[PDB]
């Protein structure tokens, strides 16, 4: 019934020292069935990354939307999209569907290729953009992963570092969640690397 | 009332010809040359442009040569504003159906959509058709590499090596002449750049009065990459041909 | 000349040209009379064939049961016409419980005419009607031209050579006006108007139509047999 | 949310706190409810965060329009009558709650407008959840003929009344000073009366204290040449 | 030659219909002049009524757009009508929407470019007048800005429409070339419709009655025409001088 | 009291010409003259303001146009004709760009955009194309200064510096001799100076051009202080006094 | 040329043919009279008797507007029904909004636009009538007369159709000759005069006479056609001076 | 609220409190509810704010054009125009409204336009929640050709009772006065009202 619940799931993005994570869990469900492991929920436009929870036909169909209008973007300004111009463009689409809007929480995660600033951006449902310095959190344990991230998180962390803060983040909220879990990926992004890991963890 | 200033766009002559596709291919025939190579290791796209004015910012310009996806790009020979008004709608289609399908469009398919567009304003509506002909390269998992050509009738047609716009005829002479099946994509630039040298109306071919694109499968590792020719690699192209 | 191509352009004189050829129909078309007295209204029609094989073209619709037409023309558009007329006899009807005034359908006529006379595309109306009615002001005959036109009237006729009928009920309006109480005679008084524009052919079995309404009489049509009685 | 707005002699000083509250929870500890409409005309926000920034947004795009139309520079009755027809269009459903201030050529001005559409006109205005608590301290403090540097002072310590006495408002407190004459000077966190007390413990975990699977390098890159 | 009928380009680059709406504009034989004081702008034009059955309350080319602005028309009286019914509706919707009077210039800007719509659009013809506001803006002050059927519109200190234009506008060029500044230096408008009154009389070369002239002025917050009589009280300072 | 006109005004002729565009090109060229310079740290645009009646106060009539902070136009032929262009370009520079990404376009895009107008304008049932060139110029972040030409067709070209209208021919070679690609903004202030006074036959003041840049950044114009990454428009109207300042050295 | 080949073209004159030639078509209409009194309004005008066969007082052409306000007209006469038909909607929606009946220099205008509408499209042609109408409101009196242009002013006395020149004539000399007013009594009578001093133009058809009126005194400021007795004396008065 | 409009000899007055509530809440206790849509035609507004400043800035809007194409518009035709929108609309509006004006020709008229949009000519109107409690008192006190100092006192003990007994209605007493001199907009303070 409520839309935001019926398939879990959680996103959290992380600022560290010239560099920034993201991290989501892989559960897919329909309400207590548990129906697949491998459902991802972060995708990237060049080299923006987007987070999104909530019901999962719209997060599939947002990717779909965001994929088109970032490849449009570039072929006609002749360059990637950047972080904060992606944020304004969530935002724009969000909330051109005020009235209907897609059950979602989308998080943005990336780096500035021209002035090299570590950027993260979180939404509601419909576009308010909640642009913070150390952490964003979305999804059914948000509660859990706010309490994770206040408390784990200080500022300038290196990758290596930053990646155990927001592993354990997300790893101990999902844990106190019922629709979270199953899996979980975390993305490392450094100005030209990102590795790419997938965590070992509970399986209920 | 109106009807008296209606000239009537979308009507046959007493021998069954389209007055007014056939006037936007006489306009066509006065823009400048461009030519599509299809190798077996990649396309060519070559295109000469028409305003040289040592004062034109060469290195910012886009007169002939459009990107529509990753996978496929366009020479345009014709009005250029009626071209990017096409343009910018094919780069919708092949959008679209990414979205549908989760795959790229194939090439074919793309192409058919927007002759079918073209094919529309000489039927109904009664407006003057695009005065447009696309030369079409681009690569798919089902044909590999295709040129197409489509010209205002919204007839289209696939080729080997083909040319739109001005000495159309003095073109395909020469490519007819010197095309081979077999041939690679490195002897098919050499080719579309001497069939122009010969054909231009100006004394000479150089740098500034050229757009140079290629599609290769000729990236690291089974993937497709298209190289739209910046000014100072299409200069060193001329004269590692010996044209300069 | 010039100026004929469409109905929204005047001549130099002042003149619309595709009304007048519109107008133009009506003369071609076979001749009927209308007349009337202060009791009963009467049309006499002559009908027209194709040839000996055919029937004769009908020239007579009824609008409601107080009213009707006859038309020469366009028959077509006598139809449009004569539907309107139906539609707007029947919306007083059902609305306000009244039987619709002769001079409201005159009316109504006119102003639909004259839409198709000012605006692009459209054409007039190629059909002259006479309509006869009984309504809470007696008898009444009208008669419409395509122009847009109407014209009230003790007596008239329209279509082929109508200027003998026309001259024949301009004489005889004293006589034909009192018939009152009488609707054989009015008849006869509208058949002896409409032979004064036969040539050649007269009056048959097959070949004249009639109509009559009036203050204890619905608007009713006789054909054949029941007009053979009047030749 | 804290909103305030406050006439003084030459101008009007609008002020704000930094909370956004989703549920119970804080989703937002330092937003900035201060919009722009215009380089002159500003307004503080509260209801409904993503409507409030929607309509600035939108009636800033169109007083810019409107600006460069006319060659004059925007008033802020056009941005009040602007706002009032798009809110009452949308009968609530809109839920943003506007103190809409300004200079311009006909002088400075101070209004409030409400999500059904309903506008006033004041000397002195509050909005949002802690508008209650900001209203007790204006009501006692307030008098005419302030001067800039007392109107500021009286803003930011209504919007303290609302931080500190209502759990809808917290963290900071932003002002914009839109004097006759001069620039507006938008005071991005005047006063900063919560910042977090150093933790007890660092929770900087050993490298290897997470278990991983799998490792891989994405590709962001376009495709490449050669 | 189609492109003589409708507004499309003839070879040399022109719009004959738009030409032939400027001839349209001198139909009445009316001559109107439009000049600014310190606290005031002035417009005069011609009244000419020839026929005796004529109600001549009734005749006018002057219009009082909204409380503010003031318009007058040289052209035909319908499409002047025309102008004048849609320029009251835009002054209105002005206020509606954006909260504060309709200015003089966006009001002639608005007007213009509807004119040049009906100069690019094939269905609309040009309306066969031009338009002169006047008003004392609260921003610009005293202002005139006069349209045409081509869509032009440009401010002025003073201006001159009509078949004796020329006459009039070098008459008012040279004032200026004297005085060197851009405005008549008059404190009342009474002295300013004078001085406009004057200054017609001796470009034209003709004596006026109180019937022979129309007169509208623009203050601070109305603009108003004078009657026959306060026309005739004008009439007198000038004849006392 | 319908618009009938659904079919195009702009046709093919025979020749392959479209005439109503040809047209439009030599209301064009009967334009007063107007050209832009691109230097490596801004770009010039200008134009002479030929006033109609010595009465008209021709500081009301704006040739040269901001379309955004960093954009700004100028043109030759029909000025009701760009007048109505500005309103347009302005306005999809917020519909088409500003709504969507909350920042305002590149000029090429923007660019892309009129282009589109005009171009409709040529096709569309019951409308002739615009009798104006316009010259825009413009700044953003990640393609630097720029200068375009736009034509009838809706066709535009990038330029180094170009001249449009009138006396376009002698212009264009006037720019051809001193146009390099070392210029500092003054230097093509300069020349721009030089180049129009070859094209005016009477006054050469400040009162009779207009010209504007694009060039560093006006905090003092932005009109608001307290957000470090709006550093204000880069597009200013020079005033009277600034040109003819630069006319004494001339 | 060609100019004049489809409305709303200017000619190198500035003129638009086709509406001028529309005057043609009013010229060429029987005549048509109004005249303003006191405290009202006069409209009369020529009905030709075709033939014996037309049903006398009953091919009414004078037609009222709400209930203040008379519409004659010369030309094409289904054109002026059309108008009136407009006017009608026009005097019915500001009734409707405002409650005051129309004002009859706001009519006028209303009407003004219409016509004027009818010159701004090749779609359509222009209105083939001239409209003379009029009425009482809260102002008092009012005369309007309105050309196929949409040119329209307030008159005195009005006239158009084919005998115009001889009724402009005649009225020019009632205004002489009565300077303070003219009751609606006299008007009434004068009328009759003038349509019959006019029907010379005419004269190869004999006529039948149509006056109406609105006085504030003799009607209340409503619109009535003089019937019976008032008619009768009227033609008398008119017959008289003729012989 | 407590509204009311009195004609008398000179003219027509308008009175109002100054209260605006949001539930128990006064959003504004200063209000200006007497609100001008022609020189010498006001109004007095209660119901919900927004409805009756659309309603009123609308009827503003048709009477500045009115004004432009057909001179001064009467009070009652800008009842009519108050009633249009209030009856075509009365599904989606609480708007109660009264309308006030001077012409010279008609002296002082009160229309008052209640929920349903129906219109009522009255010597004297009253209006609003704080309405009730003042039906007897005005009855009782209310004569016609009052002068223009008896009717302010009229009107000020009036809704000097209405605010007394009406938690939504208070704060001050604003007036507007409507005769041949022009305009005048009076104030009076709770100091002098509640002491009467
Ligand atoms: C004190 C407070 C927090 O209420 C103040 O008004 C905030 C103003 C503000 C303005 C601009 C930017 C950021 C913040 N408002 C909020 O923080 C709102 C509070 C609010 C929640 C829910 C409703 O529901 C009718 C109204 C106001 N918070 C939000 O809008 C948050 C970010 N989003 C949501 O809660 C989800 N929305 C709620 C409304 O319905 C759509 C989904
Ligand atoms: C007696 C009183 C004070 O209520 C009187 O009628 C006021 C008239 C007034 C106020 C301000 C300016 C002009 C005239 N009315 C109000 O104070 C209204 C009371 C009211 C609210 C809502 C409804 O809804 C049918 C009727 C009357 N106050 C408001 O409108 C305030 C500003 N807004 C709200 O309370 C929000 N409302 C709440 C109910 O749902 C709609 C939105
Ligand atoms: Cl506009
Ligand atoms: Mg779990
Ligand atoms: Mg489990
Ligand atoms: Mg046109
Ligand atoms: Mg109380």
């Amino acid at each position: 019934s409520d839309p935001s619940s019926i398939n879990g799931g959680i996103v959290v993005a992380m600022t560290g020292k010239d560099c920034v994570a993201i991290a989501c869990d892989l559960r897919l469900g329909s309400q207590s069935l548990g129906v697949s492991n491998k459902f991802e929920k972060i995708f990237h436009y060049g080299h923006v990354f987007l987070g999104i929870t909530g019901l999962a036909t719209d997060v599939t169909t947002l990717n779909e939307m965001f994929r088109y209008k970032t490849n449009l973007y570039k072929l006609k300004e002749e360059r990637a999209i950047e972080p904060e111009t992606f944020t304004q463009l969530v935002s724009s689409s969000l909330y051109e569907r005020r009235f209907g809007p897609y059950f979602v929480g989308p998080v943005v995660a990336g780096i500035n290729s021209k002035s090299g600033k570590p950027f993260i951006a979180g939404f509601d449902l419909i576009g308010c953009i909640d642009e913070a310095k150390d952490f964003i959190v979305s999804g059914t344990a948000s509660d859990q992963l706010f309490g994770m991230c206040e408390s784990l998180y200080e500022p300038n962390l290196e990758p290596e570092d930053l990646f155990e803060t927001i592993s354990q983040a997300l790893l101990n909220a999902a844990d106190r969640d019922a629709l979270s879990g199953w899996g979980a990926v975390v993305y490392i992004i450094k100005k030209d690397e990102v590795v790419k890991r997938y965590l070992k963890m509970r399986q209920d | 009332g109106s009807r008296r200033y209606d000239s009537r766009t979308t009507i046959f002559s007493p021998e069954g010809r389209l007055y007014q596709v056939e006037y936007a291919l006489e306009s066509i025939s006065h823009a400048g040359t461009a030519i599509g190579i299809m190798a077996s290791d990649g396309i060519v796209l070559a295109a000469e442009r028409k305003v040289t004015s040592t004062l034109l910012e060469q290195d910012t310009s886009t007169e002939k040569l459009y990107k529509l996806n990753d996978k496929i790009a366009v020479a345009v020979a014709g009005l250029t504003a009626d071209a990017e008004i096409l343009i910018n709608t094919a780069r919708i289609h092949a959008q679209n159906y990414l979205k549908t399908y989760n795959e790229d469009i194939p090439v074919e398919i793309l192409v058919r959509r927007l002759s079918d567009i073209k094919q529309g304003y000489t039927q109904h509506g009664g407006l003057r058709p695009f005065g447009v002909s696309f030369i079409y390269a681009g690569y798919d998992d089902r044909y590999g590499y295709q040129l197409y050509t489509s010209n205002p009738s919204g007839n289209y047609t696939g080729w080997k090596a083909i040319s739109v716009g001005a000495n159309t005829s003095a073109a395909q002479t020469l490519l007819q002449m010197d095309y081979k099946d077999d041939m690679k994509v490195d002897d098919a630039i050499e080719l579309a750049l001497k069939t122009l040298s010969k054909t231009t109306d100006s004394s000479a071919l150089t740098y500034d009065r050229l757009e140079f694109a290629t599609i290769r499968k000729g990236a690291n590792d089974g993937e497709v990459y298209q190289k739209i020719f910046k000014p100072q690699e299409i200069k060193d192209i001329l004269v590692k041909t010996g044209i300069t | 000349n010039n100026y004929d191509g469409d109905t929204v352009t005047f001549s130099p004189t002042g003149r619309l040209f595709q009304v007048e050829y519109a107008l133009e129909a009506i003369k071609q078309g076979s001749v009927t009379v209308g007349l009337r007295s202060n009791t009963h209204a009467v049309l006499v029609a002559l009908k027209r064939n194709a040839d000996e094989l055919s029937s004769y073209q009908k020239k007579i619709i009824k609008c409601d049961e107080h009213m009707g037409l006859s038309l020469a023309g366009l028959a077509p558009d006598a139809r449009v016409l004569s539907n309107y007329l139906r539609q707007q006899c029947n919306y007083s009807s059902l609305v306000f419980n009244r039987k619709l005034a002769v001079e409201r359908a005159g009316h109504l006529l006119c102003d639909k005419a004259q839409k198709n006379t000012q605006s692009y595309g459209g054409r007039p109306y190629g059909v002259g009607l006479l309509i006869i009615g009984y309504d809470k002001s007696g008898a009444h005959l009208l008669e419409f031209q395509p122009s847009g036109n109407v014209t009230e009237l003790y007596g008239t006729a329209i279509g082929a050579r109508s200027q003998g009928a026309k001259t024949y009920l301009e004489r005889t309006l004293d006589t034909f006006i009192k018939i009152d109480g009488n609707p054989d005679e009015l008849i006869k008084a509208g058949v002896e108007a409409i032979s004064q524009s036969l040539r050649d052919e007269s009056l048959t079995v097959d070949n004249l139509s009639i109509a009559i309404v009036g203050k204890d009489t619905p608007f009713t049509i006789y054909d054949g047999e029941a007009v053979a009685k009047y030749i | 949310t804290t909103i305030v707005g406050v006439k003084f002699n030459n101008g009007v000083v609008i002020a704000a706190d930094t909370r956004s509250t989703q549920g119970p929870i804080v989703a937002d500890k330092n937003c900035a409810k201060l919009h722009r409409i215009s380089p002159k005309i500003w307004c503080a926000a509260a209801g409904t965060a993503a409507d409030t920034e929607a309509v600035t947004q939108l009636i800033g795009s169109n007083i810019e329009l409107h600006s460069l139309y006319t060659s004059r520079e925007p008033r802020v009755v056009s941005a009040l009558q602007m706002l009032k027809q798009h809110l009452f269009k949308y009968q609530g459903h809109i839920g943003a709650y506007l103190i809409v201030a300004g200079v311009d050529p006909t002088g400075s001005h101070l209004f409030s407008i409400h999500a059904h559409g309903s506008t006033d006109v004041g000397y002195y205005l509050s909005l949002g959840s802690g508008s209650l608590a900001a209203m007790a301290v204006l009501e006692s403090h307030w008098k005419q003929d302030l001067t800039k540097e007392e109107a500021i002072k009286l803003a930011s310590d209504a919007i303290q009344a609302g931080i500190w006495n209502d759990l809808g408002s917290g963290s900071n407190v932003d002002v914009c000073v839109m004097e006759i004459g001069k620039d507006a000077e938008y005071l991005r966190n005047y006063l900063t009366p919560n910042v977090r007390e150093e933790k007890q413990k660092s929770y900087k975990f050993p490298r290897g204290t997470t278990a991983v699977l799998k490792e891989s390098i994405v590709n962001i890159c376009d495709i490449q040449e050669e | 030659g189609y492109d003589r009928h409708i507004t499309i380009f003839s070879p040399e680059g022109r719009l004959y219909q738009v030409e032939y709406a400027f001839k349209a504009t001198n139909q009445t034989n009316i001559n109107s002049l439009a000049v600014r004081g310190k606290d005031c702008t002035v417009v005069i034009s011609q009244k000419k009524v020839p026929d005796k059955l004529l109600d001549p309350t009734t005749v006018s080319y002057i219009f009082c757009i909204s409380r503010t602005i003031g318009m007058v028309v040289n052209g035909p009286i319908p499409d002047a009508r025309n102008a004048a019914l849609r320029a009251k509706a835009e002054a209105a919707e002005f206020r509606y929407k954006y909260g504060y009077d309709m200015p003089c210039d966006v009001l002639a800007k608005r007007m213009a470019n509807l004119s040049q719509i009906y100069t690019q659009r094939a269905y609309m013809r040009p309306l066969g007048v031009i338009l002169t506001f006047v008003s004392v803006d609260e921003e610009l002050g005293p202002s005139i800005y006069k349209t045409d059927p081509a869509g032009y519109y440009v401010g002025y200190k003073a201006t001159a429409t009509g078949p004796k234009q020329q006459e009039i506008t070098t008459n008012l060029e040279n004032h200026f070339k004297k005085s060197k500044i851009d405005h008549i230096n008059e404190e009342s408008w009474e002295k300013v419709v004078e001085f406009a009154i004057t200054h017609m009389i001796d470009a034209l070369g003709t004596e006026f009655s109180k019937n022979d002239l129309e007169v509208g002025v623009a203050t601070k917050d109305k603009f108003f025409t004078l009657s026959a009589e306060n026309i005739e009280e004008r009439l007198v300072a000038i004849a006392e001088q | 009291m319908t618009d009938r006109y659904s079919f195009s005004l702009t046709t093919f002729s025979p020749s392959g010409k479209l005439g109503q565009i040809d047209y439009a090109l030599t209301a064009v060229k009967q334009g007063v003259t107007s050209l832009g310079i691109k230097a490596t740290n801004g770009v010039v645009i200008a134009t002479e303001k030929k006033s109609s009646s010595p009465l008209a106060m021709s500081e009301t009539l704006s040739k040269v146009s901001l379309l955004t902070p960093d954009i700004g136009a100028v043109y030759s032929g029909m000025g009701p004709d760009y007048r109505v262009l500005v309103d347009k370009s302005r306005k999809v520079a917020h519909t088409s760009y500003k709504r969507i990404y909350g920042e305002y376009p590149p000029t090429k895009l923007l660019v892309s955009e009129v282009a589109k107008i005009m171009q409709e304008a040529t096709q569309s049932g019951g409308v002739r194309p615009f009798g104006v060139s316009l010259l825009i110029a413009g700044h953003d972040e990640f393609n630097g200064f720029s200068l375009y030409q736009v034509d009838p067709s809706g066709s535009y070209f990038p330029w180094k510096a170009t001249a449009i209208g009138k006396g376009s021919v002698a212009a264009k070679t006037f720019l051809e001799k001193r146009w390099n690609d070392e210029l500092e903004l003054e230097d093509a202030i300069h020349i721009a100076l030089l180049t129009l006074k070859e094209s005016v036959e009477g006054e050469f003041n400040g009162d009779t051009i207009e010209l504007a840049i694009i060039g560093d950044e006006n905090p003092d114009l932005l009109g608001y202080t307290g957000i470090p990454t709006d550093k204000g428009p880069r597009f200013r109207k020079l005033t009277s006094q600034e040109i003819n300042d630069r006319l004494e050295a001339l | 040329t060609g100019y004049d080949l489809s409305n709303s073209v200017f000619s190198p004159d500035g003129r638009n043919f086709q509406v001028e030639y529309a005057v043609k078509a009013v010229e060429n209409g029987t005549t048509s009279i109004g005249i303003k009194c006191n405290d009202g309004v006069v409209f009369a005008v020529e009905k030709l008797i075709t033939s014996k066969l037309l049903v006398p007082q009953k091919n009414v052409k004078i037609q009222v507007v709400d209930r203040h306000i008379g519409c004659v007209y010369s030309g094409l006469i289904p054109d002026g029904r059309h108008l009136v038909n407009r006017g009608r909607e026009e005097a019915a929606s500001f009734k409707k909004l405002y409650k005051t009946p129309i004002p009859i220099p706001a009519f006028a205008d209303r009407l003004g636009q219409y016509v004027q509408a009818h010159t701004l499209y090749n779609s359509v042609r222009p209105f083939g009538v001239s409209t003379i109408f009029g009425g009482v409101d809260k102002n008092g009196a009012h005369l309007y007369m309105l050309e196929p242009s949409g040119s329209y002013w307030g008159y005195k006395g009005a006239a158009t159709g084919k005998g115009r020149q001889s009724a402009k004539a005649e009225l020019e000399k009632l205004v002489d000759h009565h300077p303070e007013g003219l009751s609606a009594r006299e008007a009434v009578k004068q009328a009759a005069k003038i349509i019959y001093l006019a029907h010379e133009d005419n004269k190869e058809k004999d006529f039948e006479l149509e006056i109406s009126w609105c006085s504030l005194s003799e009607t209340n400021g409503l619109h009535k056609f003089v019937k019976g007795d008032l008619l009768q004396e009227a033609i008398d008065f008119a017959q008289k001076e003729i012989n | 609220t407590s509204i009311m409009a009195v004609t008398f000899k000179d003219g027509v007055i308008l009175g109002a409190d100054s209260r605006t509530t949001t539930g128990a809440y006064i959003a504004n206790r200063v209000t200006d509810k007497l609100t001008r849509v022609h020189d010498k035609i006001w109004c007095c507004r209660s119901g919900s704010a927004a409805d009756t400043q659309a309603i009123a800035d609308i009827v503003q809007y048709h009477l500045e054009l009115y004004t432009s194409q057909y001179g001064t518009p009467s009070t009652e035709t800008a009842a009519s125009v108050f009633k249009e929108l209030c009856y075509e609309n009365k599904d989606n509006l609480t708007a109660g409204i009264i309308v006030a004006g001077y012409d010279d020709k008609n002296k002082g008229e009160v229309y008052t336009i209640p929920l349903g949009g129906s219109v009522h000519k009255l010597p004297y109107a009253i209006a609003g929640s704080g309405s009730t409690f003042i039906y007897g008192y005005c009855d009782k006190n209310f004569r016609e050709n009052m002068s223009k100092e008896e009717t302010v006192d009229f009107i000020k003990h009036s809704l000097s009772q209405a605010i007394k007994w009406d938690g939504s209605s208070g704060g001050v007493i604003r007036m507007v006065v409507l005769t041949a001199a022009g305009v005048e907009r009076l104030i009076f303070y709770p100091d002098e009202y509640e002491q009467l």
